[PDB]
RNA sequence: UACUAAGUGGAAAAGGAUGUGAAAGUGCUAAAACAGCAAGGAUGUUGGCUUAGAAGCAGCCAUCGUUUAAAGAGUGCGUAA
């Protein structure tokens, strides 16, 4: 579970999924690539799942890159409360994923391997993904 | 590609040129066991036995100037079986062999710029 | 046609023959007559079986690789293909070919000596 | 026979075929036979 | 002038599919293409540790080489093997 050792503060505004793609648009430390074409709200345990599921499906001398990270948290008032009386407190950390950022690369062990942890990556995630190779 | 095709059949075209024996023969039922102790059995440098494409042969036939043998690469499977020297010893092993195997058939060859029939090959052993 | 394991010393048993119709204890005399020369080696038997009952039998020689072992002077090869342990020259190799040329079914000699760098490199063992 | 919402083969000898305007996967092994792709 | 065969039109997602049309490249082909059919489809050997046993198809030590058109320490099934 990717987390912030510490943040400034508790409870920030939520930050937006609708856009282009700011940063992490193309691969650079891999050669394979996981893109986003649907920008949505995914959270630690998503990454962990996805991550477990490369980990699994990869060899002995595979190496992964994750670039999304989790910074922004979320908050979630407590159930069968009226409005009102403040903000809920923080509950779980999400990573904003915009329509073009690079989220998981591999590189090191041959394509279909590769391509084949990349779908099972893909498939634990909400948004929807595509295969993207590097430039030569 | 095509170049390997045209070296191909120009050095098979040499070779049945500078050669003085030719038979066919089909490969219908016999192992590779079978096959490996024909070439220990025959073991001279003349005798050689080699699957050829039948295109590749027809080919090379027409380079070689010879005439007669179309019917026999027609329709058919066809092996060759190229003699140097003494090519009676050769079809007589070749002959003894098929004896020795379940099922075979025989189809004409050439031999000192003359062709055969089924029957005079098989007096030719 | 059956490839059957019987000990050269040791071949008088063996039920599966007796399915097919062999006539055992007449052919057990063959089958030790012609093995004394090779005692207690294991010499496995390819038997020919059809419905003439005139099977004829083939010896065979012992499996490749413990020659290997007997001239590396070592019992048993490195667990890791890296990891060289045993040398071999070519004199002990030739030696081994020429034994073994029996059963291959290779033309040449020198086809032979390949095949004692092809075992060896599965053993681990340097060709030097 | 198995319902899913996806059917892929299971097995190299597994055939994809369109009957009845719906696709349904074929195979020697009948423990593989899915519809409702 | 084209497209759709779903009454889609005339409500929906993640996911799945030899539906169909258009386009842009690349491989082979009348020196014969692809599918199917007819044949072969190997030897050391059943390599060796290993496992009651594996030895073409348990984990391995790896992932051999010749003959040859081709053949794999095998493609599965399968055999205690
Ligand atoms: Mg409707
Ligand atoms: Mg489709
Ligand atoms: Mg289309
Ligand atoms: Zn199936």
């Amino acid at each position: 579970m990717l987390q912030p050792k510490r943040t400034k503060y508790r409870k920030p505004h939520n930050v937006s999924y609708e856009g282009k793609a700011k940063g992490n648009s193309y691969v650079a430390f891999g050669e394979y690539g996981l893109v986003a074409t649907k920008g949505n709200w995914i959270d630690a345990r998503a990454i962990e799942s996805a991550r477990i599921a490369i980990s699994k499906c990869l060899g002995k001398t595979g190496k992964m890159w994750i670039r999304i990270f989790p910074h922004m948290s979320k908050t979630k008032k407590p159930l069968e409360v009226r409005m009102g009386s403040g903000k809920g407190n923080p509950e779980f950390w999400v990573a904003v994923v915009k329509q073009g950022t690079v989220m998981f690369e591999v590189a090191n062990i041959p394509e279909s391997q590769m391509i084949k942890a990349l779908t099972r990556a893909g498939h634990k995630l909400p948004v929807t993904w595509k295969i993207l190779k590097r430039e030569e | 590609a095509k170049k390997d095709k045209a070296q191909q059949v120009a050095d098979v075209s040499h070779l049945l040129s500078t050669s003085a024996g030719f038979v066919i023969f089909d490969y219908t039922s016999m192992s590779a066991i079978e096959a490996t102790s024909i070439r220990k059995k025959l073991f001279k440098n003349g005798s050689k036995i080699k699957v050829i494409k039948n295109n590749i042969l027809r080919r090379a036939l027409k380079a070689g100037k010879f005439e007669g043998i179309d019917e026999t690469a027609i329709k058919g499977k066809l092996a060759v079986a190229v003699g140097v020297n003494e090519i009676v010893e050769t079809l007589k092993a070749v002959d003894g062999v098929v004896k020795a195997k379940e099922a075979m058939n025989f189809v004409c060859g050439y031999f000192d710029n003359r062709a055969f029939n089924s029957a005079d090959l098989e007096k030719i052993a | 046609i059956a490839k059957i394991n019987l000990l050269g010393g040791q071949a008088k048993p063996g039920p599966a023959l007796a399915s097919v119709g062999i006539n055992m204890g007449e052919f057990t005399k063959q089958f030790n007559e012609k093995t004394k020369d090779k005692q207690g080696e294991m010499i496995p038997c390819v038997i020919t079986a059809y419905n003439d009952k005139s099977f004829d039998f083939i010896l065979k020689t012992t499996p490749v690789s413990i020659l290997l072992k007997q001239a590396a002077k070592l019992e048993k090869g490195a667990k890791n293909a890296k990891t060289i342990v045993g040398k071999i020259t070519m004199a002990k190799a030739k030696e081994i070919a020429q034994y073994k040329l029996v059963d291959l079914n290779a033309n040449t000699v020198e086809a032979a000596l390949k095949m004692v760098l092809g075992t060896a490199k599965q053993m681990g063992i340097e060709v030097i | 026979m198995k319902v899913r919402a996806s059917v892929k083969p299971i097995c190299k000898d597994c055939k994809i075929i369109k009957r009845h305007q719906i696709v349904r996967v074929i195979c020697k092994t009948q423990k593989h036979k899915q519809r409702q792709g």
